[PDB]
RNA sequence: AGCACCGUGGCGCAGUGGAAGCGCGAUGGGCUCAUAACCCAUAGGACGUUGGAUCGAAACCAACCGGUGCUACCA
RNA sequence: UUGGGACCGAGUAUUGCAAUUAUUGGUCGCGCAACGAGGAAUGUCUCGUAGGCGCAGCUCAUCAAACUGUGCCGAUUACGUCC
């Protein structure tokens, strides 16, 4: 009966798009993560976002994003593998995309390695060319 | 016998005369911008403006000289 | 403080060559394997020499080298190394967070540019820009 | 000292109640072997200030302020 | 927007005597960075052509949005004038 409209999955608002993975993109989150729907204990596709906390319940999904080493264990599939301040991590956020990122930045800034110099000025830090593009 | 910056010129397009030193000159005898400009442009009876990077422009054409003085 | 992989200084030092190159990134591993046969014959020695001799409460005497194609291992940490940008030996001391890098990265090889007004030929339209 | 007129984009001005425009400019392009000449795109407005009239205005009324002209010449 | 990706972080393997100013691949996250048919003006084209699409050779440890060559899918209009 009742349809969705501005659901949450992080205390962050999420559109009621009528295919399930494409809603979760908002949570960051992208398509070639989600397709673990098999192991996420709602196997649904071709099914609305609105059917949440019924018997295709919400916290099923949520838990499998929090700790993916008991719903199956591959890496090459995780944002941060082999952290360089802890031994290993899984890492699937927000909220920590704008924290963990920022910390890497700060680390380089300090001891002044080349990647960190170039990024303080806002210049390109990879391969890259300038003087024709990008121009602001 | 005072010292006044020696106005210095350019011949652009063989019509116009741009005067680079305009801003500096106006400062020296302690008078403003627009008012000084008016007098000049009236006598010669030409158009042109100032604006820019405070270099004057005039539609008056002369053989390049120090005779602007 | 510093954690390389959740390891303080003493664990890192304790590791043998095998256990070390396992722990580090892909480049570093690739490097070590390919090399063998010395390939930093002097750059080890010179450091460990002046390192040892110190009475502490201050850094080792500085050593100079041109080379920058050599890793940073936990052995050489605490030393003071020169690195050569093509006219200046540059001062760097080696922190515990410089492990898993090279030398050259800390030594700039150009002055960053900051400009100073564009001259004529910049702007296509013509005014013959006074005075710079 | 009054009377008259005027105050709108950097500058000169248009706009008699449905309420931001034009000519010269500045800046950047295009036309041209180059320059004039000539097109185009950009940014740039307390519509002098205050009150009042009016469903509603920058436009009408009053008060003050500034600018210019005319007449005044101050025991 | 699941249209487009530009930027950006982490892990890994190969090439090489040496890849740090990421060289090249290959999977995760970043997409909430642009951009919604484009002003004045301007380029070269008449049939297997225009346009769309892919492959090889070239350079050469490594890397081609380039150049040279070959193939596939395959039209509209005019066949005139001197402004």
């Amino acid at each position: 009966e009742q349809f969705q409209h501005i659901v949450r999955l992080l205390n962050t608002n999420v559109e009621g798009k009528r295919k399930v993975p494409f809603a979760l993109r908002m949570v960051k989150g992208v398509g070639i993560r989600f397709a673990y729907m098999v192991c996420k204990k709602a196997g649904i596709d071709v099914e609305r976002r609105a059917g949440t906390l019924t018997a295709e319940e919400l916290e099923r999904i949520s838990e499998v994003i929090a700790d993916p080493a008991k719903f199956k264990i591959p890496d090459w599939f995780l944002n941060r593998q082999r952290d360089p301040k802890t031994g290993k991590t899984e890492h699937l956020t927000s909220a920590m995309v704008d924290t963990r990122l920022r910390e890497d930045l700060e680390r380089l800034r300090k001891n002044r390695v080349h990647r960190g110099v170039r990024h303080a000025y806002g210049l390109r830090v990879r391969g890259q060319h300038t003087c024709t593009s990008g121009r602001h | 016998r005072n010292r006044l910056p020696e106005p210095k010129l350019e011949k652009i397009g063989k019509k116009k005369v741009i005067i680079t030193n305009f801003g500096r000159i106006c400062q020296a005898f302690n008078r403003p911008i627009q008012d000084v400009k008016d007098y000049i442009e009236k006598e010669l009876s030409v158009g042109g403006n100032l604006d820019s990077n405070d270099a004057l422009i005039l539609k008056y054409e002369i053989q390049k000289s120090t005779a602007f003085d | 403080k510093f954690t390389y992989r959740g390891l303080e200084i003493d664990p890192l030092l304790a590791l043998s060559e095998e256990e070390f190159k396992t722990l580090v990134h892909a480049r570093a591993r690739r490097h070590m394997n390919r090399h063998a046969n010395r390939r930093a014959p002097v750059l080890l020695k010179r450091l460990r020499e002046a390192k040892k001799d110190v009475k502490a409460g201050e850094k080792p005497r500085a050593v100079k080298t041109h080379l920058r194609d050599v890793v940073i291992t936990p052995e050489m940490v605490g030393s003071v190394v020169g690195i050569y940008n093509g006219r200046q030996f540059n001062a760097v001391e080696i922190k515990g967070e410089m492990i898993g890098h090279y030398l050259g990265e800390f030594s700039m090889t150009y002055k960053p540019v900051i400009h100073g007004r564009p001259g004529v030929g910049a702007t296509h339209s013509s005014r013959f820009i006074p005075l710079k």
